[PDB]
RNA sequence: GUAUGUAUUUAUUUU
RNA sequence: UUUUAAGAACUAGAUACUAACAC
RNA sequence: UUAUAGUUUUUUUA
């Protein structure tokens, strides 16, 4: 319990940020391979 | 509508599974019931042997030049596309009927008559469905694994226990991920979707075009095309068997990265335009 | 005035074909059939009035009068005729009295009732009046087929 | 302001006005002869006259058999009157409602005040320029009538108000509710089977919370479809009102919202039904349903709600599939009718049918799945679509009565840490009955 | 018991 | 030119965090 | 336990 406790220094807010940011990156990757597979159909859809 | 562009014979046994090069669209990898894999040009390029028994599933990697094939021999075999030789052999699966390659993590997801889903470090075992596991998929955000089993359920997994259970199916033999963040799940007579589709008995694979067209292969040989938004069925076709009326069915199917590729139980691949 | 014609035709029976319940072309016909069947039920109740709640008969007839006129003139909305016909259809099946009551429950809740053996509606005051009496036709029928 | 906003809701005010005065629409709806009554003619009341105090109008016009002698206006309890000053036929009441306060706790100055002023005022609507005032302060429960007088009503009023102010429920809704807020309540069986129709509402299946992953981590709450389970114990046609989670979409805590949509469904079903098929009672184990039921059950003092006196096992209803099979299939909420007893009215009376049925529910409550196997152990005789429980022979039903019975006794003695061998009969009958 | 935050593209921008 | 995971199967649950859900 | 419930120092008898 303690040996696990010491190792995280931040507090709820920072961790919350780590998540939010990664979720943004999943959004990016997804939207990309959206556009990639649409290029494999040749139809070119512009990014927002 | 759709129609029949091309017929490709050349497998000795049935065609169980088909996957397509995710980058250049230049070829197929097609399993077989003869244990081989024959890489077709979207002519026959090469033959990849090395399984002793039939190949239920094949999946090609995006970020990697790797090809993960999996069979009834209880083994998940890697393939290095560069030099075309088996690199790695997995394990834990005394037949494995599904492989799906997690997009961003360098993971494998395998499943089969084990009734468990194994996350392979290219680590986790997911206790789960009460029967064999037919079809498995991977997603970048939450639930990262969707699974479908012959207990007639579909589970949405949290890999880091079940996040959600979907019981509305009355065996779920096929799923496909819409390239909208949803899934299309199948059963005997009713093809549903999950974040309905009108079907009379079609009993008993699915594929989703980027145009929101939802393909459904029959075991009666009928090709049931749908719109994905509505649920409407705008077309139903019937394949010509070959030069038995029982052998007419559709084992697998896929779309490229405007064409359709369906391996059939008649020992032929057909290309629908 | 075709409704004035269908009502005078002796070629229409009380038997309801469930396959016609949702038909657009058969609406005028089905509407008259419902009118004819309800009269037939009230007729058998009349014939055995002393044996089955005679004190409720008159009130039931009065509540059904406006519905019958509407059925005779094909004035019921599509969804409403569909629900009523479904109830009456199952009622014509002795071993389907429970499917009739189930259909009746939907109708009373404002939902469309489709044949079960084989979305929404709105209810008014005078309409609520005849929907209530329909339940009386159901209870009578159960008693009738049970006591003979 | 908080506490009051409790005390009145769903227009409990308006309901009060109807219950009282409309119930007089009965009592002097039927009195024709002795007072020379042609008919009871009242104007259709706009919905706001109950809670809008701007100005008032003639309510319920008495149109005499023959003729009537209007004395100069006095109170109900203002006595001695010479009626013959005038004559009318058509009449009316002014009967109203105001919650008074420690300044004005005497209505009568308000009675004659408002009455007089109204009568002599333009905006006041009258068919007859004679009539009667009956007001009430719900505050101190006072009431009064300052009318013009043609003879004979006076005690009919007097005594009748003794009844009303002691009876017509909405009052007793207050005097319940005010005591809720005030927290003063002064300190110091088989008949279920009698003729009139007795119904069973049990709501524990109505809102089913479903625990699910919290995006980050936490314990997530949700729900999945319920339905309202009601039956009469006798004739076995189930009323299931489907609860389709769409219902809960946007709002609040759904504990209160549960209880209130249960009440409104049960009521709507009742109202819609015929006077012949309506219940004469209602019986529920969960008494959190009292207030919602009641408050929607003002409208029917005919019916009478009665609770449980006795410990009861109804929460297993869903674990017996086919109905739950129906719960999970519904796209849109609807009623469905079913069959409780399989067919138990041939081979039994409903009597020991219901004893065996409770016992079934029991062994479904404690150990569950052992009981479900007991039922379906040999499926090789199969349940039809209409039945629910596994169809049996005589002996199968009978011994399974014994075994299901046995569970809670044995599991009991083990689990509750008090022995089964030292028992006395009446505690056995207790847990069996409850 | 909640504030707070996020996305909600339908009507085809030239090879 | 890089790399190599001991592998597979079976098992119960204790300490856990939290729950606009049950006095 | 209801018509809620982050700041309004949260909780004691003759």
């Amino acid at each position: 319990e303690a040996r696990a406790r010491l190792l995280n220094t931040q507090g709820k807010k920072a961790t919350r940020k780590i998540r939010e940011r990664m979720l943004e990156e999943s959004k990016r990757i997804a939207e990309l391979q959206k556009r990639r597979e649409l290029k494999q159909a040749g139809i070119n859809v512009a990014i927002k | 509508p759709k129609k029949v562009i091309r017929n490709y014979p050349g497998h000795p046994e049935g065609t169980t599974a088909l996957k397509f090069l995710p980058k250049t669209g230049h070829l197929i990898l097609s399993g077989g019931n003869d244990h081989t894999i024959k890489i077709w040009d979207f002519e026959c390029l090469r033959d990849f042997q090395g399984h002793n028994k039939p190949i239920k599933a094949l999946r090609f990697t995006e970020d990697c030049q790797s090809f993960l094939s999996s069979s009834f021999d209880r083994s998940v075999k890697i393939w290095d596309t560069e030099t075309g030789k088996v690199k790695t052999r997995l394990h834990l699966n005394s037949p494995a009927d599904v492989e799906s390659r997690p997009t961003n993590p360098h993971e494998f997801i395998v499943g089969l008559s084990n009734s468990k889903i194994l996350h392979y470090d290219d680590v986790q075992t997911y206790d789960h469905h009460l029967s064999s596991i037919l079809a498995l998929k991977y997603f970048p955000d939450g639930s990262k694994f969707i699974s479908s089993s012959e207990d007639k359920t579909v589970r949405i997994w949290e890999n880091q226990v079940p996040i959600k259970q979907i019981s509305d199916t009355a065996s779920m033999p096929f799923l496909n991920v819409h390239p909208n963040y949803f899934c299309a799940q199948s059963m005997d007579n009713r093809i549903y979707s999950f974040s309905k589709y009108k079907r009379h008995p079609k009993k008993i694979h699915s594929s989703a075009g980027y145009g929101i067209s939802l393909a459904f292969s029959g075991d009666g040989r009928y090709i049931c095309s749908g719109d994905s938004k509505s649920r409407l069925f705008t077309w139903d076709w019937n394949t010509s068997r070959l030069l038995i009326p029982g052998n007419k069915p559709i084992t697998q199917v896929d779309w490229h990265p405007s064409k359709v590729i369906c391996s059939g139980a008649a020992g032929k691949i057909y290309v629908c335009d | 005035r075709i409704q004035e014609a269908i009502a005078q035709d002796k070629t229409i029976s009380v038997i309801i074909d469930p396959s016609q319940i949702g038909s657009t072309e058969g609406k005028p016909l089905l509407s008259m059939k419902c009118n004819l069947y309800i009269h037939e039920i009230l007729s058998r109740w009349k014939a055995s009035l002393e044996a089955y709640h005679p004190e409720l008969f008159l009130d039931t007839k009065k509540a059904l009068f406006p519905l019958l006129l509407q059925l005779r003139r094909n004035q019921l909305a599509p969804d409403l005729l569909i629900s009523l016909a479904t109830v009456l259809y199952h009622l014509q099946q002795p071993k389907e009295i429970n499917l009739a009551v189930q259909s009746y429950m939907k109708l009373s809740i404002g939902n469309v009732a489709w044949p079960i053996g084989v979305a929404n509606i709105m209810i008014d005051e005078r309409t609520r009046l005849w929907i209530t009496s329909i339940k009386r036709l159901i209870t009578f029928e159960e008693w009738y087929t049970s006591n003979h | 302001k908080i506490s009051l906003i409790q005390i009145f809701r769903a227009h409990l005010w308006q309901k009060i006005h109807e219950s009282i005065v409309f119930d007089i629409c009965q009592i002097l709806d039927g009195e024709l002869d002795v007072l020379q009554i042609e008919s009871v003619t009242k104007e259709t009341v706009h919905p706001r006259k109950s809670y809008k105090m701007n100005s008032s109008a003639a309510d319920i016009t008495m149109e005499s058999v023959h003729e009537w002698e209007v004395s100069k206006p006095s109170l109900l309890h203002e006595t001695n009157d010479s009626f013959k000053g005038l004559i009318t036929n058509k009449m009316w009441f002014d009967v109203q409602l105001r919650y008074g306060d420690y300044d004005s706790h005497d209505i009568s100055r308000y009675v004659r005040a408002k009455f007089l002023d109204y009568t002599t005022d333009n905006v006041s609507m009258y068919p007859s320029p004679t009539g009667v005032m009956i007001g009430i302060d719900l505050a101190y429960n006072m009431y009064d009538a300052y009318g013009n007088w043609f003879n004979g009503l006076k005690p009919l009023i007097q005594n009748s108000m003794r009844t009303i102010m002691k009876a017509n429920p909405a009052l007793y809704v207050l005097r319940e509710r005010i005591r809720k807020g005030l927290q003063i309540y002064q300190s110091s069986y088989a008949e279920l089977f009698n003729n009139d129709i007795k119904l069973f509402v049990d709501d524990t299946n109505v809102y089913r919370v479903t625990v699910h992953k919290t995006f980050e981590g936490n314990v997530a709450t949700k729900a999945i479809n319920g339905c309202i389970f009601t039956l009469n114990p006798k004739t076995g046609h189930l009323f299931l009102k489907i609860i389709h989670t769409s219902v809960w979409a946007g709002q609040k805590r759904l504990s209160q919202l549960a209880k209130w949509k249960t009440a409104e469904e049960v009521s709507a079903l009742v109202r819609s039904l015929p006077k012949e098929e309506q219940p004469k009672q209602i019986i529920v184990t969960r008494k959190a349903m009292l207030d919602p039921l009641e408050v929607h059950m003002l409208d029917f003092p005919n019916i009478a709600i009665r609770p449980t006196e006795l410990r009861l096992p109804f929460s297993a209803a869903m674990s017996i599939d086919k109905l739950s099979d129906v719960v999970m299939k519904a796209t849109e909420p609807q009623m469905v009718l079913f069959n409780i007893y399989d067919d138990w009215l041939d081979r039994i009376s409903s009597y020991t049918a219901f004893s065996r049925l409770t016992l079934l529910l029991r062994a479904l409550k404690t150990n569950e799945e052992s009981a479900k196997m007991i039922l379906l152990s040999d499926p090789t005789i199969t349940i039809k679509s209409y039945h629910l429980w596994p169809s049996f022979t005589d002996e199968q039903w009978i011994t399974i009565e014994s075994q299901m019975r046995d569970l809670i006794l044995t599991e009991y003695g083990r689990k509750y840490n008090v022995n089964i061998s030292a028992l006395t009969q009446t505690e056995i009958k207790d847990i069996i009955l409850g």
